[PDB]
């Protein structure tokens, strides 16, 4: 059954893989505002 | 030197150094001249096409400055600054100092720090700020 084991390890990375994402994109959007901030 | 501007009609010159006298003023907690240079550079230069976008930073330091005098007083100000300058309600400003309010009211300390930091954080905080924010806390 580790042909199937492989199929649920490549979707629980997908799903950290999504994660990462939108933190990374939350941060982007902080920091957008951030600077948006700044400029005035 | 800000009579002698005046007296030259070189405006826009003795105006910084009236705001240099008033921000030094409020320092030594004569809250008066302060409040009174503020609000007058502040509804002078509410008129002005380029300083406009300028002038409401003035009524928000002078909303400050007559907070240590007393909840109440600075509650109204902010009423009468709000309904002259109608555009000043969507700065952050009006909000900040709604919840802070709002925070002091019921002696809440926790909420009016979390608010402070959450401000800094967004937009990190002047000197002059910090120590006016200070000395409201004690409160």
């Amino acid at each position: 059954m580790a042909e199937d084991a492989d199929m649920r390890n490549e979707l629980e990375e997908m799903q950290r893989r999504a994660d990462q994402l939108a933190d990374e994109s939350l941060e982007s959007t902080r920091r957008m505002l951030q600077l948006v901030e700044e400029s005035k | 030197s800000a009579d002698y501007y005046k007296g030259e009609e070189s405006n826009s010159s003795a105006n910084k150094c009236l705001l240099k006298v008033a921000g030094y003023a409020a320092q030594l907690e004569q809250y008066q001249k302060a409040i009174d240079i503020y609000e007058q550079v502040g509804t002078s230069a509410m008129d002005s096409p380029l300083l406009k976008y300028s002038a409401k930073d003035y009524f928000f330091k002078a909303a400050l400055c007559h907070f240590c005098i007393d909840m109440l007083n600075a509650k109204l100000a902010v009423q009468k600054y709000e309904e002259l300058f109608p555009a000043f309600s969507d700065s952050r400003e009006c909000k900040l100092m709604k919840k802070l309010l709002e925070a002091h009211e019921e002696q809440n300390v926790d909420s009016y720090t979390e608010s402070v930091k959450e401000y800094d954080s967004i937009s990190r905080l002047d000197q002059w700020l910090t120590t006016m924010l200070l000395r409201i806390k004690k409160t």
